[PDB]
Parts: structure tokens; C-alpha cells; sequence
């Protein structure tokens, strides 16, 4: 029946790494939309984008064409 | 009128007539096994799709096993063998077996006894989008199993990768594949369309199609385009900046896709760990198995 | 490649049977499909696409592996009956080709001489739980200097006697009146389709004769159905509507033309709606205006 | 080889991407409400195991602790389903961004091989 304790042993050390796992993802997801936010900044504001379209050789940055924060309901 | 008789003849019709007479296509029979080949689903979405892949992007390997190739792999590869050769398998060697030929005997047709040999060919097989597959799981930091797109079905995920197939059963396989391209003396083993060679007009072939016979010719200078080099330099720019950010959202999704998988894997060993305690009459314990509340902004 | 067999015996035969998805077809003309599937017994189309086949194994094995289920395009129109995707041959080589060797197996008059380079493809599709289902298309020179606004058009056959062909004109007459031209069906016009044609301009002329109450000019009707001052004089002779009647010349609605007109009113046919069309003409430049190099 | 050719064919060839990038993103962004609201489907019932644990302990079982596990699991798979889809979408506007990149990089590769390309 030891083996039965074993099993209670192992499978609390394996619920600490998982809860650990959580929240470094929990902490990189966090930076990551902020990059991202960060990043629509620095590029959109010859001028072709994503945004606006590229064949530019032949109107302003609204938060509203934040396309790539606006993916995420959590901004 | 009626029943006047001078030749009134009787025209049954397995080619119609509409009403000049126009002729009408019959209506047109089902096919038996169309629920077999046509299986799936697709989700209407809410926007009208935008779309510009092509159909090769869609299609996956390029070879196609036909009737005898099936007879080969059953009466033959996998007839009592104890490792069997998926058809999905069978296809990419062919499809690394036709791209390699068709790289170093590209005029395999003026010689085709002097095909290749398998030994001869095994170096070029090894050295043959899959580098950017795999470059892209990297950078996303996934670094599981493969890198999944529109254009995948989720049948090609269980087919062993082509390195190993060569080891395992490279050279059966290619003997086989090798005599096909004999018999048809050093050209293609399946039906191809008809085209006109580049510099050559012909006009009286009726299966010659999709002629193109434009041409551009060079400027008469050995000067440097500055202008259009700096707006392609400026274009690279922007579809760098293009590719930082899509990496990004492949990122954030790829974190909240481990995140749920830890949440579903926490939950399974808190549930095992409590239906344990409670048969171990062990008390206290429950620091792990409730969340608790941290900063998140 | 350039890997052509130059000893292959070069005979023109018409396919024996095609299966196209579901429906099972025979083709009226001649395609130039390869000459070994030229004889053989059932040559198979895949729906989505339009890869033809020989073998029956290699269509297996295909459909399998294949992920499109739509024409490689934007989605440019959909109500809750059809959709329209536009498709660009200098883009979608491979598909535009499978669908002009498929439409010249039932148009006569369709030439496969040159590449698909210089064609807009509108396709219109029938949405399904697999997908959407190409049920015909007319295509469209890039820049008609013409003034065509259709080059070919076709309804597949496992889809006559459905009101498809009537939506592919309104659809194509719809086009250019958000690109403020007129046009006209290339010349050269199937038994089947001038009369089509002759069934969309007789209905879409009673009815804006009808309505419009004020007088009208003969550009003015052009400018508002984007019709060809030719179509529109000869449709009008097609009806007795213009009349020379005690020295000057008026347009003659008789009882005969508005019991259609009334017919047409109860009737409860399919049609195009204009605010479904998302869709803003395409722009090209000299370059683009060119086949690829 | 020819700067103003490569130009325009790229050009052409990621013409449609923009339009794209925002019909797959909005597509992620209408599953992240779906996955939102599906969290709170759980994570209430989360918080009434939880709950229950913070008084009494994992000895003693929650009246429906059964029921609510079973309500628990089934949810969190949905949001898993949710979350695959998310990614597969972020994956393509990735693969399609990446793909044209890679191809204008070998074609700049080899105008600077040729005396065609300017320098930066």
C-alpha cells in the first residue's frame, strides 16, 4: 500500500511544477501584449503596411486599427 | 390535330431539345460514392472570406498513389511485413524520389537506362516548405510536435518524417519507382498537360494550351535602378515589421494554449489527488488545490 | 518541365464521361485535357479544385490530402442562396486553368490558346456543410477596351434549370454598374445564353420602363442598367416598344408587355442584392497588365 | 534579374495579405469572447469547490462535487477546442507573412549577386 502513498507523493510534486508552469505562463502572456502593443506603435506611426495596404507607388493611426491588440478581448 | 399517319416517328430523348432548337444537357445522375471522397465540414464564418493561397498550397504531397501502386504496397511492402508503410508514407519518398530526379537528370528522357541508382541518389535525398516549418516552431517557441496551418488536414500528423522512411524502406521502394520511370522511357509517369515550349511557336497541335508568348527584354544599361531598389529595401522593411508582430499573436496564443493546457492538467491532478487523500485519510493539504490570488494587470 | 514525349500519338477526342463532385457529366466539345486521360472510361473532377483525374485511386488519395474547399479567392458577394468570388488567372494559374480546360468541355467558342494571365474570374458558388460548390462563372477581360463585361459565361450542367444563369448576368450587369461602365457579353454567344441574355434585357427594360413615370433618354437608360445603347435599342425591337407613331418617336408599353411585367412582379425570382456586394473594383497598373515573367 | 520586376511581383503577391491579416485576427478575436465567456461557465464552478475547500478541507466532499467536476471538465475541453483554433489562425497569418518574406529575401539575395541591387 506504500505504493499508493508514492503515488500521493508524486502526484503532489507534480501539481507544484504544473502551478509553477501556470504562472510563468500567466507572466509571459502578460508581456507579450504589451510588446505587441508596444510594437504597433513603433511601426505605424514610401508608406505601406499591413494597416493600410503596400502598392503605395501610384487615414491616420486610430486605436481602432490596432488590429493585433484588438485580437485579444482582454484589451 | 391527331392520328393522321404519314410518318409521325418518335424521338425519345437521351439528348434533349428546349422550347432555332436549342439542345439542353439531361439532368444529371449522382455518383455512389460521393459521400466517401467528400467528407468534412466547413464553418461559415461571420466575414466574407478573404483568401489567396493556391491550390498547390492546399493539396499537400505532390505524388498520388494510383491502382498499382496500391497492389504494390499491399501485395508487396506490407504483405506480412512487421513495419507497414503508411500510403501517406509511400507518397513522400515518391514526391522526394521525383524532385530529386528531376533535379539532377533533368534530361533523364535522352538516356533512360542510366537512370540513378539508390545508392547513387540517397545523398540528394537527404539534403532535400518544411525548413520553414519547422524554423517557424521554433521562433514561436512552441517546440511541440508540428506546426499546424489552414493548409494541413490533421491525417499527416501520424506520417513518420522522410529521413527515416529512406532508412526504413528507401530502397524497396525506389526499385519500384524506378522501373515506372523506365517504362515511360525517362518522362512523366502520369498524365500532363501539353505546353509550348519557351522560344518555339506551335500551332497546329490541338493539345498545346496556355500559351505564353510575352517577353521582356532588359533596359540597354549597366546602370544601378536606385529607385526601385530603395522602395524594394523600403517594402522588405515592412514586411519584416509584418512578420514581428504575427510572430507576437503566435506567441500569445501558443502561452494562452499552455496555460489552459496546465488549468485542464491541474484540475485532472487535483481531482486525483483529493479522491487519493480521502483514501489515505491524510489531513491538511490544500494550499495547491485552490487558486489563489496574485498582481495581473 | 520540358518532359514531353515527342513520339505520342496526338489524337483529338472528346471525354467520354466526367464526375464532377456529385453529379456525373458529358462533356458536348472538345478540351485539351492530357491525351492519355483523352481515352479512358470516367475522368473524375474534384469540386472544390477542379483537378482532373483518370485514375480513381489517385482521386482518393487526393481528396484526402486536399484543404480547399472554396475557389482560391475573396468572397465578394454572398446572400443565403449564392455567393460570387473573385478569382485572378495571373494568380490562381493552376485553378483558372482547371476551370477553363473544364468550361471549354461545354462552351464552343471558348479558346484555350493563351495562358489565363489576362482574366478576373467571378465564380459563383451554392454553400454547403462541405463547403462552398462551384456552380458557374463568367469570366472578364482585366481592362476591356471593348467594353465587354463578360468574355465567357457558363452554368454548369448539373446546375441548368435552376435561375443560376440569370444571377451570373444580373451579378455581371451589377459589376459594372458599381464600376460606372457599360458593357456588353462578348460577342460570340451559345444558343443557351443569347437567350439568357435576351430573357434579362426584355425583363430589366419593362421593368424600369414601368416605374419610371418621367420621360426618358436613351443614355439615361444606360447609365442606370449600364446596358449598351445597342442592347438597349435592340431589345426594345425585340418588343414593339418604340413606335413611330404621327411624326415623332415614343416608347409603346402594351397591355401584352405589362401582363409580363405583372408576371414578373408576383413571381419570386432569385436576384442579385446590390448591398450584399462588397466589393471595389480592381486597380492595375501598366506592369500588372502584363503576363508574369 | 531586375529590381523593378521583383518589385512588382511582390508587390502583387502580398496584395491581398493586409485584407488577410484582419479577416484571420477578427476571427481570433470573436473566439477570445467565446473564450472568455466560456471561462466564466468554470471558473464559477471553480469557485464553488474552492469555496468549499477553504472551509472545511479536501476530506470532506462538496454535496456535488461529482456533478460539478464533470460540468468543470467539460468546459475546460470546450476552451481548449476554442484556444487550438486561435492558434491555428495566428499560425497562418504567420505561415502567409513568413512564406512572402522568405520568397523576397532569396529574390534580394540574387539581385545582390548580380550587380542589380543597391546597397541600403
Amino acid at each position: 500500500m506504500t505504493d499508493e502513498l508514492k503515488s500521493y507523493e508524486a502526484l503532489k510534486a507534480e501539481l507544484k511544477k504544473s502551478l509553477q508552469d501556470r504562472r510563468e505562463q500567466e507572466d509571459t502572456f502578460d508581456n507579450l501584449q504589451q510588446e505587441i502593443y508596444d510594437k504597433e506603435t513603433e511601426y505605424f506611426s514610401y508608406s505601406g503596411n499591413i494597416i493600410k495596404g503596400f502598392d503605395t507607388f501610384s487615414s491616420a493611426f486610430n486605436n481602432n486599427d490596432r488590429i493585433f491588440s484588438l485580437s485579444s478581448a482582454t484589451y | 390535330r391527331k392520328i393522321s399517319v404519314k410518318q409521325h416517328l418518335k424521338i425519345y430523348l437521351p439528348n434533349d431539345l428546349k422550347h432555332d432548337y436549342i439542345p439542353t444537357p439531361d439532368a444529371s445522375m449522382t455518383w455512389n460514392e460521393y459521400d466517401k471522397f467528400y467528407t468534412g465540414s466547413f464553418q461559415e464564418t461571420t466575414s466574407y472570406i478573404k483568401f489567396s493561397a493556391t491550390v498547390e498550397d492546399c493539396c499537400g504531397t505532390n505524388y498520388n498513389m494510383d491502382e498499382r501502386d496500391e497492389t504494390f504496397l499491399n501485395e508487396q511492402v506490407n504483405k506480412g511485413s512487421s513495419d507497414i508503410l503508411t500510403e501517406d508514407e509511400f507518397e513522400i519518398l515518391c514526391s522526394s524520389f521525383e524532385h530529386a530526379i528531376h533535379e539532377r537528370q533533368p534530361f533523364l528522357s535522352m538516356d533512360p537506362e542510366s537512370i540513378l541508382s539508390f545508392e547513387e541518389l540517397k545523398p540528394t535525398l537527404i539534403k532535400s516548405d518544411f525548413n520553414l516549418r519547422n524554423q517557424l516552431n521554433h521562433e514561436i517557441n512552441s517546440h511541440k510536435t508540428h506546426f499546424i496551418t489552414q493548409f494541413d488536414p490533421v491525417s499527416q500528423m501520424n506520417t513518420r518524417p522522410l529521413i527515416q522512411l529512406i532508412e526504413k524502406f528507401g530502397s524497396k521502394i525506389y526499385d519500384y519507382w524506378r522501373e515506372r520511370k523506365i517504362e515511360v522511357n525517362g518522362y512523366e509517369i502520369f498524365p500532363q498537360l501539353k505546353f509550348e515550349r519557351p522560344g518555339e511557336k506551335e500551332e497546329i497541335d490541338p493539345y498545346v494550351c496556355f500559351r505564353r508568348r510575352e517577353v521582356r527584354h532588359p533596359r540597354k544599361t549597366r546602370r544601378i535602378d536606385i529607385l526601385n531598389s530603395q522602395r524594394l529595401r523600403a517594402l522588405h522593411q515592412e514586411l519584416k515589421n509584418a512578420k514581428d508582430l504575427a510572430l507576437l499573436v503566435a506567441k500569445r496564443e501558443n502561452v494562452s494554449l499552455n496555460w489552459i493546457n496546465d488549468e485542464l492538467k491541474i484540475f485532472d491532478q487535483r481531482v486525483k489527488i483529493k479522491n487519493l487523500k480521502r483514501s489515505l485519510n491524510i489531513s491538511g493539504e490544500d494550499d495547491d488545490l485552490i487558486n489563489h490570488k496574485r498582481k495581473r494587470p | 518541365s520540358m518532359t514531353q514525349n515527342p513520339h505520342e500519338v496526338a489524337r483529338v477526342r472528346n471525354l467520354n464521361r466526367i464526375i464532377m463532385g456529385k453529379y456525373e457529366i458529358e462533356p458536348w466539345y472538345f478540351s485539351p485535357y492530357p491525351i492519355e486521360l483523352t481515352d479512358e472510361d470516367f475522368i473524375y473532377i474534384d469540386d472544390f479544385t477542379l483537378q482532373y483525374f483518370g485514375s480513381k485511386k489517385q482521386y482518393e488519395r487526393y481528396r484526402k490530402k486536399c484543404t480547399l474547399r472554396h475557389p482560391p479567392g475573396n468572397e465578394i458577394y454572398r446572400d443565403d442562396y449564392v455567393s460570387f468570388f473573385e478569382i485572378d488567372g495571373r494568380k490562381q494559374r493552376t485553378w483558372c486553368r482547371n476551370l477553363c480546360l473544364l468550361s471549354k468541355l461545354f462552351l464552343d467558342h471558348k479558346t484555350l490558346y493563351y495562358d489565363v494571365d489576362p482574366f478576373l474570374f467571378y465564380c459563383m458558388t451554392r454553400r454547403d456543410e462541405l463547403g462552398h460548390h462551384l456552380v458557374g462563372y463568367f469570366s472578364k477581360e482585366k481592362e476591356s477596351a471593348d467594353g465587354y463585361n463578360v468574355a465567357c459565361i457558363l452554368t454548369l450542367p448539373q446546375y441548368q434549370r435552376m435561375g443560376y444563369g440569370k444571377l451570373l448576368i444580373e451579378f455581371s450587369y451589377e459589376l459594372s454598374k458599381k464600376e460606372n461602365k457599360v458593357g456588353s457579353p462578348e460577342k460570340p454567344l451559345s444558343d443557351l445564353g443569347l437567350l439568357s441574355y435576351r430573357a434579362y434585357w426584355s425583363d430589366t427594360l419593362i421593368t424600369l420602363l414601368v416605374e419610371h413615370q418621367k420621360e426618358i433618354t436613351i443614355d439615361e437608360i444606360s447609365s442606370m442598367t449600364s446596358m449598351t445603347t445597342t442592347d438597349i435599342l435592340h431589345t426594345a425591337k425585340t418588343l414593339n416598344i418604340l413606335r413611330y407613331y404621327k411624326g415623332q418617336h415614343i416608347i409603346f408599353l402594351n397591355e401584352d408587355i405589362l401582363d409580363r411585367y405583372n408576371r414578373l412582379k408576383a413571381k419570386k425570382r432569385r436576384t442579385i442584392d446590390p448591398n450584399r456586394l462588397i466589393w471595389k473594383p480592381p486597380v492595375f497598373t501598366a506592369s500588372q497588365l502584363r503576363f508574369a515573367w | 534579374m531586375d529590381p523593378s520586376l521583383v518589385l512588382e511581383q511582390t508587390i502583387q503577391d502580398v496584395s491581398n495579405l493586409p485584407s488577410e491579416f484582419r479577416y484571420l485576427l477578427e476571427e481570433i478575436g470573436s473566439n477570445d469572447l467565446k473564450l472568455i465567456e466560456e471561462k466564466k461557465k468554470y471558473e464559477q464552478k471553480e469557485s464553488q469547490i474552492h469555496k468549499f475547500i477553504r472551509q472545511q478541507g479536501s476530506i470532506p466532499k462538496h454535496p456535488q462535487e461529482d456533478g460539478l467536476d464533470k460540468e468543470i471538465k467539460e468546459s475546460l475541453l470546450k476552451c481548449q477546442s476554442l484556444q487550438r483554433e486561435k492558434c491555428v489562425l495566428a499560425n497562418t497569418a504567420l505561415f502567409l507573412i513568413a512564406r512572402h518574406l522568405n520568397k523576397l529575401e532569396k529574390n534580394i539575395a540574387l539581385l545582390e549577386e548580380d550587380g542589380v541591387l543597391a546597397p541600403v
